[PDB]
């Protein structure tokens, strides 16, 4: 699976969460920024690696980073449809 | 009609709704017998349609398997071509049709309710669908009428060939037959214009002595 | 309808009564109140609110010309039968039934049949019905193949399949091989066919050793034992069929 | 109707049409997007009425452009051409309405065409077209040019006017029944009848006089006079080597009558199977659906034109004008391919913007079987060539697929003309000769089928999987032209219908290049050439009939066609006639190679290089406020594709034209 990390530069605009195609991310309460919320990545097992969160991130450099891990590819991260590894 | 006869009603006669039976063969038959009669009729009709197709195809020439097998051009008359064909090909054809019949009658037998349903359409087909796009009765009646016409046609072709040596020669005029002339292409034609025996006279008389700036009407000649 | 102001007593010049009826029938009922901007009904509403009895009774020649240009004629709108046919088509497709058609030359013909496109599992794309695979004839044929036939031991399945495979495999090498013109063409083709049978049987043994299918296995038996038995007997049957074909060729020229 | 709203104020805004370009010129990507979306009237600010306005007015403006081009052609023929010398003696003088300057020694390009004329030999067949039309005077050509210019002005005025005449209520463009009926009865039926009238009344007397040898002004200013009862096409004009123009006029009269009859039966509703097409009628009332259908129709008609313009001779002396016939075939084949890929593109756009037809719901079997047929066709067809190569190299010709060895006879390729035995000749050239089909023709035709099927596979996959797929389920949300969906799910590069076209264009170009090479080599080897003396002639062909012996191997194609026949273009530098063709050969090679840059590289390398370069500009205080950017991914693909196709087409163009020009002169 890929690694989706969030950094404190986050401003809690929720655009990453809204752009998530498989609902990997969710906003959580925080005090670091004025919006009082920061995106989290609890369901990183479903991350496919499309980097749409990264596309939608406003900050100067991304407060959300998706690191691709081709060696640890799973069926959920590969979006397998015709074949099942479960 | 009768309860047994109704099993096929709507798929016969000139109009589909008729029941042509001057002999009254099906008057006393049971539903199973009527279904078997329809199966025989449809098998004969389909075989006759294919037979007419192949008969015309071989009568136009176009008999390549035979040509290559015999190393020579086989006679266009299909009945002569049968005898010209090698016994090898003849027995191969008989064996292939025998295998088809065996598979269709023992390995994949049609249902007892629809003995003519060779391809098993009555497992995904919905004949009793009240949609407009449900002209399966039209398709069935077209099949039956074409098959009956083909049965009569093939029997007539064979009888005429046996009697007067006439096999209903086809004048396809493109590949096996090299038609050199317009008369060959269209009977009775000898020129660009149609062969009408009427000389179209002028609707109005012309001036015997012309004048400057006349521009007399052109002639198609 | 009477409740619509602009549809009341529309002058014949602006739009004929029959064409107006056809346009209303074609248009959805809910759109009569306030049709979308790009519709004939919207144009008719806009111009009937301005022209007609109790309003401007004259128009410039060019304005009237443009109005007649951009209003619909009778033959442009669908007929009752056409609308019924389209509605039936859409209803069939949404219900999961397909008015059967086969592609032809740069098109497709309608065979006049309605089939059940959706299978038992509605959301399963594997189960969509087709005559090729889901017809009675196809079901019976596939079920009666040696791989599937009921009451067959794995050795029987493999033997029959191999007989067929070797018997047809010897021929290509015999007829089109490098030594096809030599007196040993048939024997060399038999050797090549036996080699092909052996290679495919080795591949099948690899398949049964790696994936280990267990559909042919007896109860309380090692996994893939039935499959391996079937593959070994396929090798045997391929040898036998290749030999039989070679013998027939040799004996009957 | 209100023309007070057309002002030049918007001319300087440069992006008003697209709302996404409101933040003008923050980067060079803005410039590129402006150009890319200039003519995408659907996504531009406005309404559906405005979209229709723009579509129709742009069509009229392009009509005016084409009329201007035709008028320029007529003017060049009238004033800058040797049409007089060609008309009096077509064989000796090559057509040339093209003259070059003497700027830098560029006068070398002009070549000897006549005693008093030097220029560039044209290959468009315009001289033959004029001769068929009966244009034999500079005054006639001048008035044709004047008519073309007047038509250009009229079309320009029509576009400008219709930009405002059509309002939001305008609906005449949605009257498909009226449109089709008018086009079928007037544009086609009446048009064909009127052109038959023109031929009968003007071209037939002039052409008959020209064939006889009469050049008298009074005569230049009795149908079927010379045509025998022989079927049309079975007897060519002995003095011109083309179908009788009276037969052509009768053809046009018959075609016009048939079109009028079809229109009238449609008017009377005689056609009955409306329901079979009602689904398409409801679905495909869209700009892009109609554009795709029309593009495919015109592509197929262009291919048929390419074949018929050569196989069936109808223009005077075009049969013996070998460069003309070759160039016409190649040009129309290329247009066929381009318009077919265009039809695929706009089918994909229609699927994206509108609801698709129900054949998309079993798309997996369709594309799966197309994939299988493509694989099997390619394997067999190309592996026959590879087998021939390997066996011939090993030294076993008896094992190869050829007429002498194992032979694949095209049994189905049967005659239909029923021509008489022999060939037709005209002044030391073979105007018409039967093409004899064998193993080489079988193999090349199956190669053609393979390439056509693979191009169709790419286009159909793009069309059917445009809305969604197993990989990505929101491709509809992504749109039509996007680079990818991300590196995820393994990588979603080029999943868009735009990229499917970007690949189908490569495959169409490959198919058309093979078709061009086949036509060129087959015609040179087995059809074209001269003859040496009931009389029997030994025919000396330009390629010496080597197609049937050498075309069976890829090495034969490489040696006897490319290397052997590139002698003219490769050795064209000193020759005044074709030095330009040699230089264009070289430059097209350069451009094709340069395209690989964009086809292989990626955006990020160039963006980083641009930033490193911009460091120095910032250091020296050269700050471009339209910040430089690397070309987008889709733009890089488009640029690479354009340069690739242009370079390949230029190489083929120069090679074939140089060969033909040198051989015929
Ligand atoms: C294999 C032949 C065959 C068979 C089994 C059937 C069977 C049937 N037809 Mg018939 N039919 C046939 C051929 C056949 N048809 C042909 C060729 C035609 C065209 C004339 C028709 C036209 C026709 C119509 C219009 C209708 C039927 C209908 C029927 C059904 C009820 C009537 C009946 O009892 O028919 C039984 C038929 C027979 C037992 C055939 C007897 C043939 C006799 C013995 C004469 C054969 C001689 C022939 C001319 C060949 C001579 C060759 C020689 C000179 C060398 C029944 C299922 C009705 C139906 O489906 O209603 C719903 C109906 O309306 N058929
Ligand atoms: C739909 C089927 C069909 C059709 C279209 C024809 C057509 C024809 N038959 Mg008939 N015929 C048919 C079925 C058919 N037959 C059948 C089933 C038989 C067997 C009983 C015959 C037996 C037959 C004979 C014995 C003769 C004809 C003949 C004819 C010709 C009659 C017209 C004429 O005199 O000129 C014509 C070619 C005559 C002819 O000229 O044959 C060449 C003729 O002598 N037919
Ligand atoms: C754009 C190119 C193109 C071309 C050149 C054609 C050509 C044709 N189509 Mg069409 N067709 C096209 C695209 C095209 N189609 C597309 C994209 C679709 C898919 C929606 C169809 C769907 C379609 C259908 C459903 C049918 C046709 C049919 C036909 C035939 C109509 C004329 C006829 O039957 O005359 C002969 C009559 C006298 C003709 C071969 C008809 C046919 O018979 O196709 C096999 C038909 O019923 N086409
Ligand atoms: C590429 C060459 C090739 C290959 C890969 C094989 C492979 C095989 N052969 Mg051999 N075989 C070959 C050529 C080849 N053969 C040739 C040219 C002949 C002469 C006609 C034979 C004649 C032959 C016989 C008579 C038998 C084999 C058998 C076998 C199996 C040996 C291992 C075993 O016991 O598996 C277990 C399975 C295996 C499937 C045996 C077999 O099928 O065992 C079941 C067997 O009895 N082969
Ligand atoms: C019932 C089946 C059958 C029949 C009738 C034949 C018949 C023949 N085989 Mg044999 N053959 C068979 C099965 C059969 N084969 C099988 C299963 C194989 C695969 C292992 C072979 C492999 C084979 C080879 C490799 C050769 C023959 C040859 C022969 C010939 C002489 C055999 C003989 O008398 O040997 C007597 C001794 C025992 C003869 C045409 C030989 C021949 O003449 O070929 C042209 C030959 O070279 N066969
Ligand atoms: C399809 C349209 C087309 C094309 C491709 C050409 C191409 C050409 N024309 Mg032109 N021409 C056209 C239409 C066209 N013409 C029309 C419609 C007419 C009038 C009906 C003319 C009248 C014409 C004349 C009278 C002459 C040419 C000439 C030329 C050649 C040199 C042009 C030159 O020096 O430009 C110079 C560059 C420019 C004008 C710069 C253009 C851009 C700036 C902003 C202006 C060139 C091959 C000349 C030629 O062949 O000389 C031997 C020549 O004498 N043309
Ligand atoms: C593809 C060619 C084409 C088409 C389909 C149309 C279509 C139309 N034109 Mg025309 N028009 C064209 C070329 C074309 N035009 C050109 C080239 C010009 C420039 C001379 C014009 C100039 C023009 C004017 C000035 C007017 C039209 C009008 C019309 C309408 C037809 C009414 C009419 O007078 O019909 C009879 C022919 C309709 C919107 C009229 C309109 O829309 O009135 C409401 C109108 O006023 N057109
Ligand atoms: C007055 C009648 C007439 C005449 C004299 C011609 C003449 C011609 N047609 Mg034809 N044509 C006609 C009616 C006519 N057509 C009609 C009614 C149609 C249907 C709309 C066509 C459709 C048509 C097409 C689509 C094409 C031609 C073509 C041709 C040319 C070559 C034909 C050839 O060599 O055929 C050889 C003659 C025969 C095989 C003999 C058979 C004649 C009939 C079927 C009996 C020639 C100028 C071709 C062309 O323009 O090529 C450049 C071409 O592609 N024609
Ligand atoms: C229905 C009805 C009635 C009736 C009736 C009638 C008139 C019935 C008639 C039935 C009829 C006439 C049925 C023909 C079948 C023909 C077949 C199967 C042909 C096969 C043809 C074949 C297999 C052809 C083969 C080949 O040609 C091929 C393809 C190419 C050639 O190279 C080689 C050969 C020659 C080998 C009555 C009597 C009034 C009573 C009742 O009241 C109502
Ligand atoms: C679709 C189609 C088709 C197809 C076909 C096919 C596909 C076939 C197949 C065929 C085949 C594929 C066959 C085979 C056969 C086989 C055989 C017949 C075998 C036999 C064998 C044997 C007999 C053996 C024996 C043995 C053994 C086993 C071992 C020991 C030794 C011995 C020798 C004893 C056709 C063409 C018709 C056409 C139409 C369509
Ligand atoms: C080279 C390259 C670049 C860099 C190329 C750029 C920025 C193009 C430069 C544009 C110039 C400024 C346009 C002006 C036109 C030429 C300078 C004209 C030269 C004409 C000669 C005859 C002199 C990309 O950005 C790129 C992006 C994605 C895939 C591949 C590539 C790619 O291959």
């Amino acid at each position: 699976s890929h690694a989706v990390k969030i950094y404190d530069t986050c401003i809690g605009c929720t655009l990453c969460v809204r752009a998530c195609p498989t609902d990997v991310l969710e906003m959580v309460p925080a005090t670091v920024n004025a919006a009082k919320q920061v995106a989290s990545s609890p369901r990183v097992e479903d991350c496919v690696g499309c980097k749409r969160c990264e596309t939608a991130c406003p900050t100067d450099f991304l407060s959300i980073r998706v690191y691709l891990q081709e060696n640890e590819e799973t069926q959920y991260s590969l979006g397998l449809d015709l074949a099942d590894w479960s | 009609l009768t309860p047994a006869q109704e099993s096929i009603a709507g798929t016969g006669g000139p109009f589909p709704e008729n029941f042509w039976d001057p002999a009254g063969i099906t008057s006393k038959k049971s539903k199973e017998e009527i279904l078997e009669l329809r199966a025989i009729e449809l098998k004969h009709g389909r075989v006759a349609m294919l037979a007419v197709l192949g008969w015309f195809h071989v009568a136009a020439g176009f008999h390549i398997i035979g040509d290559l097998a015999t190393g020579t051009y086989l006679d266009n008359n299909p009945l002569v071509s049968v005898t010209q064909l090698p016994m090898g090909g003849m027995w191969q054809t008989v064996f292939f049709i025998m295998c088809l019949e065996w598979v269709s009658t023992y390995v994949c037998p049609p249902p007892k309710s629809k003995p003519w349903d060779i391809l098993g359409w009555s497992d995904i087909l919905l004949e009793d669908e009240d949609n407009y796009w449900n002209q399966f009765r039209k398709a069935e009646v077209q099949e039956l009428n074409n098959g009956r016409l083909a049965m009569m046609a093939i029997v007539g072709l064979i009888v005429q060939d046996i009697f007067f040596g006439d096999f209903g020669e086809v004048k396809v005029c493109f590949s096996s037959q090299t038609c050199q002339d317009i008369g060959d292409y269209l009977p009775g034609w000898t020129g660009p214009l149609p062969p009408v025996a009427y000389d179209f006279p002028p609707l109005y008389p012309a001036p015997e002595v012309p004048y400057t700036g006349y521009q007399a009407p052109l002639k198609l000649m | 309808i009477s409740k619509i102001a602009y549809l009341q007593d529309v002058p014949r010049t602006i739009l004929e009564a029959d064409v107006l009826e056809k346009l209303l029938m074609n248009t959805p009922r809910d759109q009569w109140e306030d049709p979308p901007e790009d519709t004939y009904l919207y144009t008719l509403k806009t111009f009937a609110e301005v022209y007609g009895p109790g309003k401007a009774t004259k128009m410039g020649w060019w304005d009237y010309f443009r109005l007649k240009l951009d209003l619909p004629p009778g033959f442009e709108l669908l007929d009752e039968d056409e609308m019924k046919v389209a509605a039936d088509y859409d209803k069939l497709m949404m219900e999961g039934k397909i008015p059967f058609a086969v592609p032809g030359p740069a098109g497709f013909w309608y065979t006049g049949a309605v089939i059940q496109w959706k299978g038992k599992e509605q959301f399963a794309g594997d189960q969509v019905q087709t005559l090729t695979e889901n017809g009675r004839f196809s079901k019976q044929f596939l079920a009666n193949l040696a791989f599937y036939r009921d009451g067959l031991k794995p050795w029987q399945r493999g033997l029959e399949i191999g007989m067929a495979h070797g018997y047809f495999l010897i021929g290509p090498f015999t007829s089109l091989g490098p030594l096809r013109n030599t007196p040993e063409a048939a024997t060399v083709g038999l050797l090549c066919g036996c080699a092909i049978v052996g290679l495919v049987s080795i591949g099948g043994l690899i398949f049964g050793s790696t994936i280990k299918p267990t559909r042919f296995d007896k109860e309380g038996d090692k996994p893939a034992s039935g499959f391996i038995e079937m593959i070994n007997w396929h090798a045997i049957g391929g040898l036998g069929g290749a030999g039989f074909a070679h013998a027939l060729i040799t004996v009957f020229g | 109707a209100i023309f007070r709203y057309v002002n030049a104020t918007l001319w300087s805004k440069a992006g008003h049409f697209n709302k996404a370009l409101s933040k003008g010129a923050k980067t060079t990507t803005w410039i590129w997007n402006l150009h890319a979306s200039a003519h995408d009237f659907d996504i531009q600010q406005g309404s559906a009425g405005l979209i229709a306005r723009k579509v129709f007015s742009s069509g009229l403006a392009h009509l005016s452009l084409v009329f201007f081009w035709l008028g320029g052609m007529h003017f060049h023929g009238a004033y800058l051409s040797n049409y007089s010398a060609w008309l009096k003696d077509p064989k000796s003088v090559a057509p040339s309405s093209h003259i070059a300057y003497s700027l830098v020694g560029q006068d070398i390009l002009n070549s000897y065409t006549s005693q008093y004329f030097s220029g560039i030999t044209i290959t468009s067949g315009f001289f033959q077209l004029y001769r068929s039309e009966g244009i034999v005077t500079q005054s006639q050509l001048k008035y044709a040019c004047a008519a073309s210019l007047i038509a250009t002005l009229i079309c320009l005025s029509g576009s400008y006017l219709h930009m405002q005449l059509m309002s939001k209520f305008t609906s005449f463009y949605k009257k498909f029944q009226s449109l089709s009926q008018s086009h079928l009865i007037i544009m086609f039926g009446f048009g064909s009848v009127s052109f038959s009238a023109h031929q009968i009344h003007e071209a037939l007397p002039i052409n008959s006089l020209l064939d006889s040898g009469i050049w008298d002004p009074q005569l230049f200013s009795a149908i079927l006079l010379g045509t025998p009862s022989a079927i049309t096409g079975k007897l060519l004009n002995p003095s011109t080597g083309s179908i009788f123009l009276s037969q052509v006029a009768a053809h046009h009269l018959a075609v016009g009558i048939v079109f009028i009859t079809l229109g009238l039966i449609k008017w009377c509703n005689l056609f009955f199977s409306r329901n079979a097409i009602l689904s398409l009628r409801l679905a495909y009332m869209d700009y892009h659906a109609q554009l795709s259908i029309n593009l495919a129709v015109w592509a197929s008609l262009s291919m048929v034109a390419a074949h018929h313009l050569t196989e069936i001779p109808v223009y005077p002396y075009e049969s013996t004008d070998y460069p003309t016939v070759l160039c016409l075939f190649v040009h129309h084949a290329c247009l066929s391919g381009f318009f077919t890929v265009a039809s695929g593109a706009h089918a994909s756009i229609f699927v994206i913007r509108q609801l698709p037809t129900s054949e998309i719901r079993h798309r997996d079997p369709i594309i799966g079987h197309l994939i299988w047929v493509c694989i099997a066709l390619g394997l067999h067809s190309f592996g026959l060539y590879c087998h021939n190569d390997t066996l011939e190299a090993l030294g076993r010709p008896e094992d190869t697929f050829c007429d002498n060895s194992i032979q694949l006879k095209p049994i189905f390729a049967k005659q239909f003309l029923g021509l008489q035995p022999g060939i037709e000749v005209l002044d030391g050239k073979i105007v018409r000769m039967t093409q004899e089909l064998g193993t080489a023709d079988f193999m090349v035709h199956h190669i053609h089928a393979f390439t056509i099927h693979v191009t169709l596979l790419i286009l159909l996959k793009g069309v059917l999987y445009a809305r969604n797929s197993r990989l990505v389920s929101d491709k509809l949300e992504l749109g039509f032209a996007y680079p990818c969906d991300g590196p995820g799910r393994g990588g979603t590069c080029q999943i868009s219908p735009w990229d499917h076209l970007f690949l189908a264009v490569f495959w169409m170009y490959n198919c058309l290049s093979v078709v061009i090479f086949h036509y060129f080599w087959k015609m040179q080897s087995d059809v074209w050439g001269s003859y040496v003396h009931h009389s029997s002639l030994t025919c000396s062909h330009y390629s010496q009939g080597d197609f049937s012996v050498n075309s069976i191997t890829i090495n034969g194609w490489l040696r006897n066609l490319l290397w052997s026949e590139a002698s003219q273009v490769i050795q064209s530098y000193a020759l005044p006639s074709i030095c330009s063709y040699g230089f264009i050969f070289l430059a097209a090679h350069f451009v094709w190679a340069f395209s690989l840059m964009f086809l292989f590289s990626g955006r990020a390398y160039w963006q980083e290089l641009i930033e490193s370069i911009l460091w120095s500009h910032h250091k020296l205080k050269i700050v471009p406020h339209i910040q430089p950017r690397a070309l987008s991914i889709s733009q890089g693909r488009a640029v690479g594709l354009t340069h690739y196709v242009l370079g390949g087409i230029g190489c083929t163009w120069a090679f074939i034209i140089s060969r033909m020009l040198v051989l015929t002169t």
